[PDB]
């Protein structure tokens, strides 16, 4: 049984049992605004992460695909003989 | 210094202060609204004169005594005689809190009056050029480092040139340990 | 002033005007009302404090005995 | 990536807490849970990346406290000890969220509960990924606030109030 | 004319307009309120213009006007990096002070607005004047309009409360007057630039300290002496309480960087142990009795005493860190104490008409938005990281410890006991059961006015707590001229 | 060395950081003296900041071997940590001290 | 000023607050009150001040290494 | 989480005195909770055996009095752990 | 099954709307607007912090030593 | 079920518009690769120059207030 | 400080294995007392010696009782004494 509650109370987190009908549309919109903020934070990390050791050419290290310091090293290392 | 007979001086305050309070009881009887008579000054208002006599004798005696005990003459004794005076003031009202309160209020005044200098008579005159005295203290902007160190002392963030070598000595004399900090670098 | 008795010791089943704090509306209150209420430090009534110092003393002695 | 691990649990909490009206109970549950799920994969990856290659990661973002001799950065360092701590923290957070989709199903206030869960995860990340002792102390205090907010989630129970004061002040 | 006089004249122009509009119309009181609020917006606009043009590492006074027409008492207005943020706090606070108390005054509305517009002038002045006798003049001109702000718009015990603040603040300020008068006689002026050159003899500085400290212990206030604050900061209207705590309390915090640190250094150094003992005691005794307070507004007032002690101990550390942390904790208390008087004296007292904490319980159930802001404000008062209050305490306590390690350790008890009073009050009102049974009818949650002044004040506390360098960059160079000391290999260079 | 920035000319002290032979009633000279002592103390403490930033990179670069490879940086940083504090000018303004 | 919402003002609690606000009018100097008024105001702060006096500049942790001593005096 | 399931499965009751049987009603919970108790007690070749019992033997490994004392002390801690489990 | 979302925001019942009291006008345009304009301008304000100055010199002193590398 | 829907609201847009505005302004006001400040930056440092204007004005005032410090001693300390 | 080599080699097999013996011994003992012989524990609980040892531990070493009464309530009365006196 659901608790009785006053219906005049406004709460940013819904209050009691609050689910809107349009919640899937609101949820989807919030997903993109999150995914956009995370994308800005990822491009920040890629360009500001600092490593003093460099990954081996053959071992799994997916950071090699987005981090400038590493990618600039392997591009320079891809120049010899 | 020259010792002073405390008992003699103590009586003088009793007669000087008590003498004035006797004149106050005379005012009380003269303004009495009934036919109380002349001898009422010693019966109805006698306690008025006694408390003046008590306070006067305690003060001058206790101060003169404290003057002899400390072998010094300064603002301090005017305090001790003051506290023992207010102590006698509250003894009449029979309340313990007033004994302490009057003594605090009484003694703090007499010390403050003396330490600040004798204001109610002629203030002491230094007999020196005030323009020179004021101008020196306005343009005395820097001082010899040794002068400031005496009042505050080296340390507490005042580390004058050579503090470490002196500190070495101070610690060696007290703890008895030679100071030899570690290089904290493996080469040289 | 009423006795300084905490309302933790009142009945949890009376006809309290305020059931949560165990209070009736116009009842007199001890001047220490702040810290006599149901939302106040708890009173533990398992043993007297004197006996507890003994028992915690016994545990300490045994702990030292095992160490020895 | 490394600075994205830190940010995702924070972002989901904001949606669930100050926007629970808009997404609803299910909308909050998905965003809170999924955002913490995503962070967990990112940290499984970071374990192989930092530990299994002996490549510590540094990032510095800006100053926090800049007085002479005292410069504390809003900065993070991923090392061998860091990535060890994250794996239990993020999996147990990820699974407890999923567990809670059914445990708290009848509770009136789910958007507030799942928000506090995301908020708690953010603060442990901050605690184990700081450069300095003082930013460590932000998570140290942060998890302390998050504990008080969750031992007292049913704030109408006086017992719960007493135990949260005890958690806070101890 | 100088741009620092424009800060002074605008509230003066605003008082003129409030008194001369009814002559162009039985005009509404709503139009009285709009004029006063617009005219405090302009001061804030100007004050940010002054801050953009400031020079963060200049050792000369800035925005000065060359007078060259000397008299006996001349206003000299200069801004310095140690005074700029006190001015900015004043000009941000006074609009919220007006908005907070927008519907609550109800009578003598013109007189209320004219006092606050007068107060903003006098409190702006006290940070802007370049003399210590000028400082005293404005530091004590705020006294008559505050006697009337409490007796006209104050609560039940308003008459005794207005006598207490006036007479205590008058008495304590007259011991500061004797010491200022001595400094002027010795030096010939009280203009800052001529005083900071001059070095007083140790014994004189030991007696100027006794006199500037009597005043500031009366105006901090320390524990033995705070009986005026527990009356005045409570019986006063809401707007009075915001100015009294946020701004008036800081007149002595900023007055130690001018009156003690640069001109009486040997005294400050040798007497610090007396200050620290007093400060440690007021961190304990005030913390102990803030637990047992049954008046919500009085509980907030008592919190200010414990906070002020931490900044007083910081300004006496002879360290660059405790000095900046003291300014930051002065600013931090400004925003946070303001919000908690808005919660206590301006929302619960608006709805319940009582301040007794016995009638409140479980206000989260019907006012969730009040609870959210009330908890954030309560955590800043508890000195929690991410707020500007935490930074101010961390740096204040550090310098207290580096200077005298034992008192800092007793000052750090605050960390424990500030948290205990703040959470206990919050738990009793918002949490702690269900909506109380003394509430016969329901209570509305925050209005759009109440939300946005709390939101504004809370936002200042967080963003300044994340990036305190917004305020630290101005302080570093100017604060670096009140430290007293030398190091052996860095001093007396050749 | 690094070219001296344009912003690094308006704030560069023109005077030795001392008070010897400085007339105090000459305010501009006195204020510039004060400013010259403040900036030397601040450059000294920012020199430690930069060495500490190098030490940090050396620490994370060498890892277990930090105990042998970063000692020169350790030595410089530990010298600045006792040599440099920002102590102000107020003591030096009000006291004259000499080598003798 | 503004009319507030209806409160079941408790006759008991109102007089309890009216007791506290007027409490100081009845304080007396007894042997008990002097003892508390003496310990809190004099003894405890005097005790704190004495420790503050005797430990002033006694210790510095700044830059001190092994082989050096924390004590400065 | 396992004990969370048993509390929910009944009435949100939490007391041991009023729980019994419930092994048939909750088949998964008992196994998983016994998965946990076997590792909580560090039964051989559990996730706890490789960590909890290494501290005990590394305690005795540091051949000092304090090491031996805490071995004996923590060993008693182990036996009362197995007991309430 | 979840209930519909509800509540009177600002106490405004679903029929009518929030009536403007007076403060809203200057507080939203003047008070806050002044802070956004302050924030926008604060970006272009030159940095006169003592540290930006002390860093540039202190780098040049360390550059003479082997402690910091000199580009030249 | 029901069909009471929820608009995302102004608070959503001010928070998002707040986030967009900060990134946009911050990117615009960056100095550049090496020196070369913006026209706005060159304008700002120009208006608030005061290269010696505070020092020239404060030096004059200090001189005169030193002068009247001396003159008040002379008049108030005269021979009776 | 390192002990890994000693803990790998120095410790005898008895102390290396001892926690397993205790766990396998007291587990079957505990099951037997809790189910097979369900009378011994009540003799203990209703002995006076066991009534006290039981309530000493159930009450968590009386620690809460002492903190709440001697530490917490001392602070509340100190605050009251400062406020009133
Ligand atoms: C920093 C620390 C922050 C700590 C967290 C605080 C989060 C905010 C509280 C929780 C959210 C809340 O209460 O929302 C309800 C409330 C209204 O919810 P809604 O569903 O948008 O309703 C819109 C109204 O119907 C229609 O609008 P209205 O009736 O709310 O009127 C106000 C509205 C429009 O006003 C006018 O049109 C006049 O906005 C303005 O006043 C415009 C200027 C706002 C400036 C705020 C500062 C910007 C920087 O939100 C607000 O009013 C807050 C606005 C600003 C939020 C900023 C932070 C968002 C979260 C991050
Ligand atoms: C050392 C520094 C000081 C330590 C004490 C700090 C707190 C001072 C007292 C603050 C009390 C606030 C009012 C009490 C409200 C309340 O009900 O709180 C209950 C709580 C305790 O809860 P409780 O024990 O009353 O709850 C019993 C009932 N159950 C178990 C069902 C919930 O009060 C506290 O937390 C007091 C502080 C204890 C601090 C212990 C850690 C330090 C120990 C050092 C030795
Ligand atoms: C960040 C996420 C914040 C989530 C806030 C959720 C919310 O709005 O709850 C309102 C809730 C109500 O949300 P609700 O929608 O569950 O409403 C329930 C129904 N009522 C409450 C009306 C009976 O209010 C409270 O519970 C009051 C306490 C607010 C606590 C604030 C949490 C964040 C505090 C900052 C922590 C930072 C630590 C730093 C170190
Ligand atoms: C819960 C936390 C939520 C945080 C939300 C906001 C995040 C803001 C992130 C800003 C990132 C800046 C990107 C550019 C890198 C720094 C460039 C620079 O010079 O910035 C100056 C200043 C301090 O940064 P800096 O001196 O570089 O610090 C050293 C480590 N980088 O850096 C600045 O300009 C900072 C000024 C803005 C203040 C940020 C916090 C306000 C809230
Ligand atoms: C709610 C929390 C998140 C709020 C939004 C955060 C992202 C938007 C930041 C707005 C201000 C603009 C800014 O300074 O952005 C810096 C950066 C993205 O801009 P970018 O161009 O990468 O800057 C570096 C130079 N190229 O972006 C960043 O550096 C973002 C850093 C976010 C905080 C990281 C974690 C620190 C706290 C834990
Ligand atoms: C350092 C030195 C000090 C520390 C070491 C010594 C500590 C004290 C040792 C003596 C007391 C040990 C426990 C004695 C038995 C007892 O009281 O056990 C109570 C406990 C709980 O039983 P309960 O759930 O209440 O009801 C019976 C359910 N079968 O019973 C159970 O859990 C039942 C199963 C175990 C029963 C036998 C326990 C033997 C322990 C030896
Ligand atoms: C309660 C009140 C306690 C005392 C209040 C302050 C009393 C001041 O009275 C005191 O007199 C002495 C002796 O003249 C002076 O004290 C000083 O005088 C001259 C300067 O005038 C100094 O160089 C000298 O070192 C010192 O004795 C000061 O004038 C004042 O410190
Ligand atoms: C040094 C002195 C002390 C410093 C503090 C100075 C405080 C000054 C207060 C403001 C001046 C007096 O303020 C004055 O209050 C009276 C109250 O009768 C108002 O007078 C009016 O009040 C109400 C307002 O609705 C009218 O209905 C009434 O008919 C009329 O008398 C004036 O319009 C206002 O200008
Ligand atoms: C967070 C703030 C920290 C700073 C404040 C507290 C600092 C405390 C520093 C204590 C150590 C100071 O320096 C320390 O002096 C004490 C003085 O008894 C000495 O202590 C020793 O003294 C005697 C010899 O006199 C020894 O026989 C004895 O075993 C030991 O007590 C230490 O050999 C010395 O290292």
């Amino acid at each position: 049984p659901k608790i009785p509650y006053p219906k005049h109370v406004w709460s940013p987190a819904g209050g009691w049992y609050a689910q809107p009908a349009n919640w899937k549309q609101n949820t989807a919109i919030f997903g993109l605004v999150i995914f956009g903020i995370t994308a800005m934070v990822w491009k920040y990390s890629a360009e500001h992460e600092v490593r003093h050791k460099m990954p081996e050419p053959d071992r799994f290290y997916p950071s090699r695909y987005w981090v400038k310091q590493i990618k600039d090293y392997e591009r320079a290392q891809k120049e010899k003989q | 210094y020259h010792p002073k007979d405390a008992v003699h001086l103590g009586l003088k305050g009793a007669a000087v202060v008590g003498g004035i309070g006797l004149l106050f009881a005379a005012v009380r009887t003269s303004l009495a609204r009934k036919n109380v008579g002349p001898w009422a000054i010693f019966t109805r208002n006698g306690k008025l004169a006694a408390t003046f006599a008590a306070v006067g004798g305690a003060y001058d005696f206790t101060r003169a005594a404290a003057a002899n005990l400390r072998e010094k003459e300064d603002w301090v004794n005017n305090g001790i005689g003051g506290l023992f005076a207010g102590a006698t003031m509250g003894l009449t009202t029979g309340r313990i809190p007033r004994v302490l309160g009057f003594a605090a209020l009484t003694g703090v005044v007499l010390a403050t009056a003396e330490y600040a200098g004798s204001g109610l008579r002629g203030v002491f005159k230094r007999d020196v050029d005030e323009y020179e005295r004021k101008e020196f203290l306005r343009k005395n902007r820097r001082r010899p480092i040794e002068e400031t160190l005496a009042e505050i002392g080296e340390g507490r963030g005042i580390k004058p040139p050579g503090y470490y070598e002196r500190r070495a000595q101070r610690l060696k004399e007290k703890y008895g340990v030679d100071i030899n900090p570690v290089c904290a670098d493996p080469d040289q | 002033n009423p006795p300084r008795i905490k309302r933790q010791f009142r009945d949890p089943h009376a006809d309290w005007w305020d059931k949560q704090e165990r209070r009736n509306f116009g009842e007199p209150v001890h001047e220490d009302h702040d810290i006599l209420g149901m939302f106040s430090p708890y009173e533990y009534t398992w043993i007297t404090p004197g006996k507890g110092l003994f028992q915690i003393g016994l545990f300490i002695a045994s702990f030292l005995g095992l160490c020895y | 990536m490394y600075l994205s691990i830190i940010i995702l649990p924070l972002l989901g909490s904001v949606v669930s807490g100050f926007f629970g009206r808009k997404v609803g109970v299910s909308g909050a549950q998905l965003i809170t849970c999924s955002s913490v799920i995503i962070t967990t994969i990112l940290s499984i990856i970071a374990f192989f990346e930092v530990g299994f290659n002996n490549i510590p990661v540094t990032i510095n973002i800006f100053r926090w406290i800049d007085s002479e001799w005292f410069i504390i950065n809003w900065g993070f360092q991923y090392d061998s000890l860091t990535v060890s701590m994250l794996i239990p923290v993020l999996i147990i957070s990820s699974l407890v969220h999923i567990y809670s989709i059914s445990y708290m199903s009848s509770d009136p206030h789910n958007q507030r509960f799942f928000s506090y869960l995301s908020l708690f995860t953010f603060m442990m990340i901050i605690l184990v990924t700081a450069n300095n002792y003082l930013l460590m102390f932000v998570g140290w205090e942060g998890v302390g606030v998050c504990s008080y907010l969750l031992v007292s989630f049913w704030f109408t129970r006086i017992a719960a109030n007493q135990s949260s004061i005890s958690a806070f002040l101890t | 004319m100088s741009l620092l006089y424009v800060l002074l004249i605008i509230p003066i122009i605003g008082i003129f307009l409030i008194s001369t509009i009814d002559s162009f119309y039985f005009f509404n009181v709503s139009y009285y309120k709009k004029i006063a609020l617009i005219t405090t917006i302009l001061n804030l606009i100007v004050s940010l213009i002054i801050y953009i043009l400031f020079d963060f590492s200049n050792n000369q006074f800035q925005f000065i006007q060359e007078n060259l027409d000397l008299s006996f008492y001349d206003i000299y207005l200069g801004v310095d990096g140690v005074s700029i943020y006190f001015v900015l706090l004043t000009t941000i606070i006074m609009p919220i002070a007006l908005v907070s108390n927008w519907n609550s005054i109800t009578n003598n509305i013109k007189s209320y607005l004219i006092i606050m517009l007068l107060l903003e002038t006098l409190l702006l002045a006290v940070f802007l004047v370049l003399d210590v006798l000028l400082f005293y003049i404005f530091f004590e001109s705020i006294l008559p309009p505050l006697f009337i702000l409490i007796g006209l718009f104050g609560s039940s015990n308003k008459v005794r409360a207005s006598f207490y603040i006036f007479l205590y603040t008058l008495l304590g300020s007259l011991f500061l007057l004797l010491s200022i008068l001595t400094m002027s006689s010795i030096v010939g002026t009280t203009y800052f630039d001529v005083l900071l050159k001059s070095s007083f003899e140790y014994t004189t500085q030991l007696f100027l300290f006794f006199g500037i400290f009597i005043a500031f212990a009366v105006k901090t206030p320390v524990w033995g002496l705070n009986s005026w604050l527990l009356r005045a900061h409570v019986e006063s209207p809401l707007g009075g309480s915001i100015v009294l705590a946020a701004i008036v309390l800081k007149l002595s915090l900023y007055g130690v960087f001018r009156l003690i640190l640069p001109i009486l250094p040997q005294a400050s150094l040798n007497l610090t142990y007396i200050v620290y003992a007093i400060g440690a005691i007021t961190v304990l005794y005030a913390s102990f009795s803030t637990l047992r307070t049954v008046d919500v507004k009085e509980l907030i007032a008592y919190s200010s005493v414990a906070h002020a002690a931490i900044y007083l101990m910081g300004v006496f550390s002879n360290t660059i860190q405790g000095l900046e942390g003291a300014i930051l904790l002065g600013l931090a208390h400004g925003f946070v104490s303001s919000g908690l008087f808005i919660c206590a004296g301006g929302i619960l007292y608006d709805r319940t008409g009582t301040r007794l904490i016995y009638f409140f319980r479980g206000l989260t159930q019907i006012m969730p938005l009040f609870s959210l802001f009330f908890f954030i404000l309560c955590l800043g008062n508890a000195g929690t990281p991410l707020t500007l209050n935490f930074v101010g305490e961390f740096m204040s306590l550090y310098g207290t410890l580096e200077r005298l390690p034992i008192a800092g350790m007793l000052a750090s008890t605050s960390i424990i006991f500030s948290a205990a009073y703040s959470i206990y009050m919050y738990n009793r009102i918002a949490f702690g059961g269900s909506v109380s049974l003394y509430f016969i009818d329901c209570f509305r949650d925050l209005t759009k006015r109440e939300f946005f002044i709390l939101f504004t004040l809370v936002s200042f506390t967080v963003i300044l707590g994340i990036y305190p360098s917004f305020v630290l960059d101005g302080l570093h160079y100017n604060i670096s001229s009140v430290v007293y000391g030398i190091e052996p290999n860095a001093s007396y260079l050749t | 060395p690094t070219p001296e920035s344009e912003a690094f000319l308006a704030k560069k002290p023109q005077v030795p950081p001392t008070f010897d032979g400085v007339d105090y009633e000459d305010n501009k000279r006195l204020k510039q003296a004060q400013d010259a002592i403040i900036r030397e103390q601040w450059v000294q403490v920012m020199m430690g900041r930069l060495v500490r930033e190098e030490l940090s990179k050396c620490y994370y670069r060498e890892g277990v071997n930090h105990l042998e490879k970063c000692g020169k940086l350790r030595e410089r940083y530990l010298q600045l940590l006792a040599n440099a504090k920002v102590k102000g000018y107020l003591f030096e303004q009000q006291n004259y001290w000499s080598k003798e | 000023g503004l009319q507030h919402y209806k409160i079941a003002m408790d006759p008991a609690l109102v007089r309890l607050g009216s007791m506290i606000s007027n409490r100081y009018k009845y304080f007396r100097w007894t042997k008990r009150t002097a003892l508390v008024s003496f310990m809190y105001v004099v003894v405890v702060p005097s005790t704190i001040g004495y420790l503050a006096y005797k430990t002033d500049g006694l210790w510095d942790l700044r830059a001190k290494r092994r082989g050096d001593l924390i004590s400065e005096r | 989480l396992g004990a969370g399931s048993v509390i929910h499965a009944v009435a949100d009751n939490q007391d041991f005195r009023k729980f019994g049987g419930l092994i048939s009603y909750l088949p998964l919970t008992y196994s998983v909770m016994l998965i946990a108790s076997l590792s909580l007690v560090a039964f051989p070749f559990m996730t706890g055996f490789y960590s909890k019992d290494f501290i005990l033997e590394s305690a005795y490994g540091q051949f000092s009095f304090s090491g031996v004392a805490v071995y004996i002390i923590a060993t008693i801690g182990a036996i009362f752990t197995t007991l309430y489990s | 099954q979840y209930d519909p979302p509800t509540g009177w925001l600002w106490g405004v019942r679903p029929g009518e709307k929030y009536q403007n009291e007076g403060w809203e006008g200057p507080f939203f345009y003047g008070f806050w607007g002044s802070l956004i304009v302050f924030a926008i301008a604060y970006a272009y304000k030159p940095d006169t912090s003592i540290q930006t100055w002390a860093l540039e010199e202190a780098r040049r002193r360390l550059e003479a030593e082997g402690i910091l590398e000199d580009p030249n | 079920g029901h069909n009471v829907e929820e608009p995302l609201g102004a608070a959503f847009y001010i928070a998002v518009g707040g986030i967009a505005s900060s990134f946009v302004i911050y990117n615009i006001s960056r100095p550049g690769p090496n020196g070369e400040p913006s026209s706005l930056h060159k304008w700002f440092s120009k208006i608030s120059d005061y290269k010696d204007e505070w020092e020239t004005r404060n030096t004059l005032m200090a001189a005169a207030l030193e002068q009247a410090a001396h003159d008040k001693h002379l008049l108030l300390t005269a021979e009776r | 400080h390192e002990i890994m080599i000693d803990t790998e080699f120095a410790v005898p097999v008895l102390f290396k294995l001892l926690p397993f013996i205790f766990t396998i011994s007291f587990s079957v003992i505990a099951l037997t007392l809790s189910e097979l012989l369900s009378e011994l524990v009540i003799y203990f609980k209703f002995s006076r010696f066991g009534y006290n040892i039981f309530g000493f531990f159930n009450q968590r070493f009386l620690i809460e009782f002492f903190y709440n009464k001697y530490i917490t309530n001392l602070i509340l009365n100190l605050g009251g004494q400062i406020t009133k006196i």
